[PDB]
């Protein structure tokens, strides 16, 4: 099943020097019974069918896989509190199109906030404060339909606020590379 | 004992070639000992563990006796009928697991009134008409599956169904919403 490839792939791709993820084995190859892996929660208890992933304070290094897209059921993904580096990838909506909750704050990401994160158009739920992340909010966060929580705090993020993101608060932007606008203060005042 | 007549019942009108409820004997106190079956500390019924077990027949209404319910776990069987609105009156329900199954009829209104539940999953069986409106009402909701049925109409997309996306709701007769492929007359 293609959710037990996904894990081995996550698994095989991450560097993993606490041996964190060491319990998660596949006895019965593409056919293993992944649902009681720690960090895994699936959608019922008949498929491997991955809801969601669980993988925080695990000491994981490494980029953001590709095998994730083999996790495609999936609407949960928690990755914060690692040492996790590279940049957000653009494809990471086309990989994982149903998400609704993705947090991948705490972590040493840089780059930008891709404009293609617009096309996890059921997305709740936005946490990435605390990583490297530069360059200007695309306006294209105001298009989620469902966003009712936006972090970006504590990043290296540059100009000036959406007007349209002015609905969150202060602490949600805070900590950032002279980034300006409601809610912060005004642009060089 | 009512909570264990409403159990007998179900027994007569389930058909169980694998003899899983051999153990339920109408004639105890209670069915706190009865294989399948966990009471709480003031044996009342708090479970009702009957996946897997080759079951076929169909549901009684009176399991909506079982006040107490918390799990309701009668997934991957051959269950045929509809499921009964009295199902409704568990409100201390968090999982409510009738996957895998062949129910025909509609989702009842009165599931709306569960208002702890969890995990509601109905999918994989031949469920007919709307998806009730009272269930964006339930705000515990974490997993919702109404896939593999055939529904039809409006896809609600507030209140607990913000967290819902198309998973959820996929290979009905005629779903249609935001949510869905298709946008609705
Ligand atoms: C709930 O019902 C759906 C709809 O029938 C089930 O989905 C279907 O599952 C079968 C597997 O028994 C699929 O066939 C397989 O397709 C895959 C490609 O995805 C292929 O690799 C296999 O060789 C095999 O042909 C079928 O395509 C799939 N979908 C449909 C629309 O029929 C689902 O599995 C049911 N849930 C459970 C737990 O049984
Ligand atoms: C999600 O949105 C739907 C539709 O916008 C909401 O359903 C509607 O809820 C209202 C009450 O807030 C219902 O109106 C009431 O009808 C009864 C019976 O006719 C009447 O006695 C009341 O005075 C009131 O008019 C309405 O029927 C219902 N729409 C349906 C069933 O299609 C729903 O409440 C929203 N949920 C959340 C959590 O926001
Ligand atoms: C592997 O297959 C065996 C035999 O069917 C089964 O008992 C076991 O639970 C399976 N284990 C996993 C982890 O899938
Ligand atoms: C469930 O509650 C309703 C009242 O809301 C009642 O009509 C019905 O008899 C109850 N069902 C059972 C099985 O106790």
């Amino acid at each position: 099943e293609d959710d037990v490839l996904c894990l081995q792939g996550l698994k095989n791709s991450l560097i993993d020097p606490s041996s964190r993820l060491s319990s998660w084995s596949f006895p019965n190859s593409s056919a293993s019974s992944i649902c009681k892996l720690t960090g895994v929660s699936c959608w019922n208890e008949k498929e491997n069918r991955i809801i969601s992933l669980q993988l925080q304070s695990m000491q994981l290094a490494g980029e953001i896989p590709e095998s994730l897209k083999l996790c495609r059921s999936l609407q949960s993904l928690d990755l914060s509190g690692n040492d996790l580096s590279g940049s957000i990838p653009s494809q990471i909506c086309s990989w994982l199109p149903y998400l609704v909750t993705l947090d991948l704050s705490g972590n040493k990401l840089g780059g930008s906030i891709p404009t293609q994160i617009v096309e996890c158009k059921f997305l709740n739920a936005l946490i990435l404060s605390d990583n490297k992340l530069s360059g200007s909010i695309p306006s294209q966060l105001s298009r989620l339909d469902r966003l009712r929580r936006l972090s970006l705090a504590g990043n290296d993020l540059s100009g000036t606020i959406p007007s349209e993101l002015a609905r969150f608060g202060g602490d949600d932007f805070s900590g950032n590379n002279g980034l300006c606008g409601k809610p912060l203060s005004r642009c060089g005042a | 004992n009512m909570e264990g007549d409403a159990l007998h019942s179900l027994r007569a009108n389930l058909v169980d070639p694998n003899n899983v409820l051999q153990s339920w004997d109408p004639t105890l106190v209670n069915p706190c000992t009865w294989f399948h079956v966990t009471c709480n500390n003031e044996n009342s019924v708090i479970r009702v563990d009957l996946g897997n077990a080759d079951l076929s027949g169909q549901l009684v209404p009176q399991l909506g006796q079982l006040k107490n319910l918390q799990y309701l776990e009668l997934y991957s069987n051959n269950i045929t009928g509809p499921v009964p609105s009295d199902l409704g009156n568990l409100t201390n329900l968090v999982s409510l697991d009738l996957y895998l199954n062949s129910f025909t009829g509609p989702i009842p209104d009165s599931l709306g009134k569960l208002f702890k539940l969890r995990f509601l999953r109905l999918n994989n069986n031949s469920l007919t008409g709307p998806i009730p409106m009272s269930l964006t009402n339930i705000m515990t909701l974490q997993v919702l599956d109404l896939s593999n049925n055939r529904l039809s109409g409006s896809v609600p997309d507030n209140g607990s169904f913000s967290l819902f996306t198309p998973i959820s709701f996929a290979n009905n007769l005629d779903l249609c919403g935001p949510v869905t492929s298709r946008p609705c007359p």
